[PDB]
């Protein structure tokens, strides 16, 4: 075997051999290092073999009430005791909450063309609360509206252009990169009010500056006013979009630094970080659990299916010309969104590595990273996951933790790995 | 690997300049040989203009470099000759201020071309802001000063040529021919635009604003379906027709769905040899490109960079890294799928957003590349890397790493965000490297030495 083969100078070295290997204390001196039944073949107290062990710290059960209280992955911590090459398996269990709150954050696009849709959008509030009533007791909106970084070449900048970006009939207001209108509030009458006072603009290049808005709404948090429950942005637009890179036209070539910048309800800092990068989404979406709606329209699909597929927990609907059908296209996103759960995971060390299996109704078992995923999820439905770690040769000299959570969900689940690389 | 990183020159350039954001080698003869620098946020003192950008000259020798502006455009803005009576009084033409001229810088023998890809001008019907972009050409030892802004059109606004930028990228072939990118021409479609040295003077005319060189060679406008593809984001040059004409590669890093591709016009009649293809939305596949033999038979052989790629760690993590592709041009073509990748390891690192031929650094017979990561590094400084040529493409590990012997700042250094190799400064037989790192308004020059 590989134990005597090792030739463990010591019982580190024989714990390290291999997860069968045990070490005899009481013929080389190497031969010490056997296989367990081997030195059996030793006292059995005389043999040392520290094996690994789950133990759970935080185990508070699915729920059967804010948001805090709310228990949906179970469990939420336990600690991995891991003998190297030996994986620990545990199980966690997902139960999709009953009546879960939902925040929804319409970020709208305000170039002219969308001027037909705003005058749509001003009743949504009270209309999107009625619907959202078949879905959830406890309902908030709010509303940001976009439309280009405010310089060179993405918008005209010829003092008359700058005050009215349209054409002179037109009265369009001057062209901004993002206001956020109204954070998250339960009364849709004053959504109402305030997006029926905003102000079509306008600007030059066809793709819009909306990633700008998007990564606000994202990181600016009680700006926003965002809670510890479903977050939905909606991102309403009828145009491609600018990504980082098309700032170097305008001589912007610093990256999007992922922080708020919002005074007075403006982003006031278009015109010196660049556009974000769809990874740099990715990222600040998730950490941020923002669930993403892409409304948009028919021409622009093949574009927004394609970032669709880069940006976990997101979801593409059709909006019509002038938005009439926003209400329907978010309802069956939502569906789509929470009939599915995927697990994602915290940066582990080297020689650590992680396996998913996923155990979802009607029987359908996931594996490899389809093991991190379970689709057609009801409420109230119950899926498992069993979650296997491995460390190999000892990394570290101290304890690690990860984290393992749903996306878009606050909850997580907490994972301490402490690696056995000696004896006692 | 014989690159001097211990003790290599570093050139200072006013601070908040962007010193550095574009380098370039000067050589009329190695007698005057310097180094080029562009700091397209440099104060002039042209009357009037605020930030109008300029081109500092570092004269290259024994002792240490000092750096000093080139006066390609001592004047300011010319005057809509229309307005000097009128009512409202004299009315500027054109826009200098924060126009970042030397945002691109290039040399050809004793001939300079530097450019000004946020230059904008009015035209002289309909009041416009159209940042048409604008060159300007020494020649001859600084004897003679010409302006090439091809995009300065009859076909204005940004339906034409109005947002062309001309000069947003720029090259030089072997025979001295200009070859500019401008990304914005009809409705950011992009577009190649060239004409040789003698066709840009034959026709200059600084009475008028619209310069019609005859005789241009320059991309078509196409359908609405190809709006928004930035064609001549970059370019580069290089022989892939088999002829003794060489080509132009050109960016187009957001054409085909924002998937990018990277075309090679024949430099004969700029008409469409070879598309290359991104491979994922939004990588910016084409924010650099570059040419050069790096496997030694001879053929030029295409790199590409695609700085915003990004790929999932072995624990299933997304991470922005960055990609450069490289494509080995064989006797009957070119493939389209790449030869060899190369991916960036630093989260947000930008790998390959510049790439430089090297030459032979080595001296082994095959040709090196340097590559860029200007975010990449421990502190997030920047990085270039060096690459060796090799019978199969480039090596898939460093054979070099460079990185500023600098603190870091409160702000981002970008060191490696602009490349310049390939040329022998102090004559020593071995390549030498020009670094940019316009963050600290700083450029590094690497000298090659003998190495074992
Ligand atoms: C190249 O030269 C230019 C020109 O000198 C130089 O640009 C200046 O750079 C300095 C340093 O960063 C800037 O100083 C800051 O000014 C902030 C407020 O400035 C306001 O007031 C300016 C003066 O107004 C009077 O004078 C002008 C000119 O005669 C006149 O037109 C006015 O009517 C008025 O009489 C004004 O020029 C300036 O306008 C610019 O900026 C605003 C942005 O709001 C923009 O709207 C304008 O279009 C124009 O671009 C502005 O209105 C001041 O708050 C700030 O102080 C804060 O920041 C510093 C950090 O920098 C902190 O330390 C401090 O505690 C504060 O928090 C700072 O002092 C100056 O404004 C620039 N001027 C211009 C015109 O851009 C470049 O730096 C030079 N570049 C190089 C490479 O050398
Ligand atoms: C690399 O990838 C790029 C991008 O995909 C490829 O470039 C594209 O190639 C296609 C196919 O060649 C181009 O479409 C064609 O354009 C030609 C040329 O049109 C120009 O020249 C004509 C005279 O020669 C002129 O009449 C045209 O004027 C019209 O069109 C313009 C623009 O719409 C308009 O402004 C004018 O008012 C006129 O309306 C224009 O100046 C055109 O002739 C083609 O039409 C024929 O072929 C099509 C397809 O079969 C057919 O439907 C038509 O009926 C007609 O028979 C066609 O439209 C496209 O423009 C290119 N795009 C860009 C951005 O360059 C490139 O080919 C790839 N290279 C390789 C090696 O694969
Ligand atoms: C998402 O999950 C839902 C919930 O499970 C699921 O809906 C269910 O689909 C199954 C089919 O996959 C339905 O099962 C049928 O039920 C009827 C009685 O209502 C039976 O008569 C059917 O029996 C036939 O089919 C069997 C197939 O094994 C045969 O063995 C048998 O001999 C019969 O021929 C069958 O069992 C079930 O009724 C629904 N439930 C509801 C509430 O609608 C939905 O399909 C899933 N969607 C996916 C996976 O896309
Ligand atoms: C032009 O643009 C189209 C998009 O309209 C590009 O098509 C897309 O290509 C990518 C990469 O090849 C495809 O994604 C890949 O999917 C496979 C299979 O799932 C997977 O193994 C890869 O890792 C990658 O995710 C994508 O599906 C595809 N989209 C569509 C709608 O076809 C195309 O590649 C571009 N280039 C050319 C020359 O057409
Ligand atoms: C909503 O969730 C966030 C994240 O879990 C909470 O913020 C954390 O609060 C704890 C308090 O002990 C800190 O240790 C964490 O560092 C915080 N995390 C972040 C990202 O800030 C927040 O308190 C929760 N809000 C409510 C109302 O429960
Ligand atoms: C997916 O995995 C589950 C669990 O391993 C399998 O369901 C078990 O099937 C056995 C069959 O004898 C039953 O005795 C168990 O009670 C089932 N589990 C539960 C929790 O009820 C299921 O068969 C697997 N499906 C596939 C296609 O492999
Ligand atoms: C690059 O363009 C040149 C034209 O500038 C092409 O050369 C022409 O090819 C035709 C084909 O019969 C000849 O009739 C012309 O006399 C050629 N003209 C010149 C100036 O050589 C050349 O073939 C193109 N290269 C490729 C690879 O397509
Ligand atoms: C919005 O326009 C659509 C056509 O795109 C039309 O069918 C619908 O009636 C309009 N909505 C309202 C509320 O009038
Ligand atoms: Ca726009
Ligand atoms: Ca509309
Ligand atoms: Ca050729
Ligand atoms: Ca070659
Ligand atoms: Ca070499
Ligand atoms: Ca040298
Ligand atoms: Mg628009």
């Amino acid at each position: 075997n590989r134990c005597l083969k090792a030739n463990a100078k010591s019982c580190g070295e024989c714990i390290q051999a291999g997860p069968n290997c045990g070490w005899c204390t009481n013929m080389p001196t190497s031969a010490r290092c056997d296989d367990l039944e081997a030195l059996k073949k030793c006292p059995p107290d005389d043999i040392e073999n520290p094996r690994g062990s789950k133990d759970i710290k935080k185990n508070k059960n699915v729920t059967n009430l804010k948001p805090e209280d709310i228990t949906q992955i179970q469990p939420q911590q336990l600690v991995l005791r891991l003998r190297s090459g030996e994986p620990q398996t545990f199980t966690l269990k997902f139960k999709r909450a009953e009546d879960y709150p939902i925040d929804l954050y319409y970020l709208m696009d305000l170039s002219y063309s969308m001027k037909d849709d705003l005058e749509n959008v001003k009743s949504l509030g009270t209309d999107l609360m009625n619907e959202m009533r078949r879905i959830t007791s406890d309902f908030r909106i709010g509303f940001g509206s976009f439309v280009e970084k405010t310089v060179m070449p993405y918008i005209s900048t010829t003092p008359a252009k700058l005050r009215n970006p349209c054409t002179s009939e037109q009265n369009c207001t001057t062209p901004f990169s993002y206001k956020n209108v109204l954070s998250l509030t339960n009364k849709g009458e004053v959504f109402n009010e305030l997006v029926g006072k905003q102000r079509i603009s306008g600007n030059l290049d066809s793709p819009e500056g909306g990633f700008d808005a998007i990564m606000q709404v994202a990181v600016c948090g009680s700006l926003i006013g965002w809670r510890n429950v479903t977050r939905l942005l909606v991102f309403s637009t009828d145009a491609g979009f600018h990504f980082a890179g098309d700032g170097k036209l305008g001589g912007i070539v610093l990256p999007n630094d992922g922080q708020c910048h919002l005074e007075n309800n403006m982003y006031t800092m278009s015109h010196y970080y660049d556009y974000p990068s769809i990874a740099h989404l990715v990222q600040k979406l998730s950490e941020n659990n923002i669930q993403t709606i892409f409304a948009v329209t028919e021409e622009f699909q093949p574009v927004y299916k394609e970032l669709k597929n880069l940006i976990p927990k997101s979801a593409v609907g059709t909006l019509s010309a002038n938005s009439s059908n926003v209400i329907q296209l978010i309802i069956d996103a939502y569906n789509s969104l929470s009939s599915e759960v995927i697990l994602e995971n915290g940066k582990l060390s080297e020689g650590v590595t992680i396996s998913y299996k996923s155990y979802c109704k009607n029987g359908v078992n996931g594996t490899g990273e389809n093991g991190r995923k379970c689709s057609n999820i009801s409420i109230g439905d119950e899926v498992q996951f069993e979650i296997s770690i491995t460390s190999n040769k000892c990394p570290k000299k101290d304890s690690d933790s990860f984290k393992i959570r749903p996306l878009g969900f606050t909850e997580e689940v907490e994972v301490i790995l402490q690696y056995i690389c000696e004896c006692e | 690997f014989n690159l001097d990183a211990e003790a290599p020159a570093v050139l200072s350039g006013p601070p908040g300049s962007f010193f550095g954001f574009s380098v370039e080698f000067y050589r009329p003869g190695t007698d005057g040989v310097s180094v080029l620098v562009g700091a397209p946020k440099a104060n002039t003192s042209q009357p009037g203009v605020l930030q109008g950008g300029a081109v500092y000259l570092c004269p290259w020798g024994a002792s240490p470099t000092q750096c000093t502006p080139i006066e390609f455009d001592s004047k300011g803005s010319r005057l809509l000759e229309s307005s000097l009576s009128s009512s409202e009084g004299e009315e500027p033409v054109e826009y200098k201020s924060l126009q970042w001229f030397g945002a691109t810088v290039r040399a050809h023998g004793s001939s300079i071309l530097a450019c000004a890809p946020l230059y904008s001008w009015r035209t002289e019907k309909e009041p416009l802001s159209d940042p048409v972009g604008t060159c300007y050409l020494s020649t001859d030892n600084f004897t003679r000063i010409l302006e090439y802004a091809p995009c300065r059109s009859d076909f204005s606004w940004a339906a034409g040529q109005g947002y062309c930028q001309g000069g947003f990228s720029a090259e030089f072939t072997k025979t001295g021919r200009v070859v500019l990118g401008g990304p914005g021409s009809y409705f950011w479609q992009g577009q190649i635009l060239s004409a040789t040295q003698e066709q840009i003077a034959e026709s200059y005319y600084p009475e008028y604003l619209i310069n019609l060189v005859q005789g241009q060679l320059q991309t078509r406008q196409a359908s609405s379906i190809y709006d928004d593809s930035y064609l001549g984001y970059s370019v580069a040059v290089g022989e892939f027709s088999g002829d003794d004409t060489e080509d132009f590669v050109a960016g187009v890093p957001k054409g085909n769905l924002t998937y990018g591709y990277v075309t090679i016009l024949n430099g004969s009649d700029i008409r469409s040899l070879y598309n290359f293809s991104g491979e994922q939305m939004a990588s910016y596949f084409g924010y650099a490109v570059a040419a050069t033999d790096v496997n030694g038979d001879g053929l030029d052989d295409l790199l590409v960079g695609a700085p915003l790629l990004m790929d999932r760690t072995p624990d299933g993590r997304p991470q922005e890294v960055g990609r450069v592709y490289v494509y080995l041009q064989h006797p009957a073509g070119i493939e389209p799928t790449p030869t060899l990748t190369l991916t960036g390891h630093d989260e947000f690192g930008r790998f390959g957003s510049s790439l430089t031929p090297l030459g032979d650094l080595d001296q082994d017979g095959y040709n090196d590349v340097a590559i860029g990561a200007p975010f990449g590094g421990e502190t997030q400084q920047g990085v270039v890397f060096v690459f060796p040529g090799g019978p199969g493409g480039l090596g898939s590990k460093p054979s070099q790493v460079l990185q500023p012997l600098w603190a870091a700042s409160h702000t981002p250094d970008f060191f490696g965000s602009a490349l310049r190799g390939g040329r022998d400064l102090d004559g020593n037989g071995y390549p030498d490297l020009i670094v940019g790192s316009f963050g600290v308004d700083k450029a590094v020059v690497y000298r090659g030495r003998p190495v074992v």
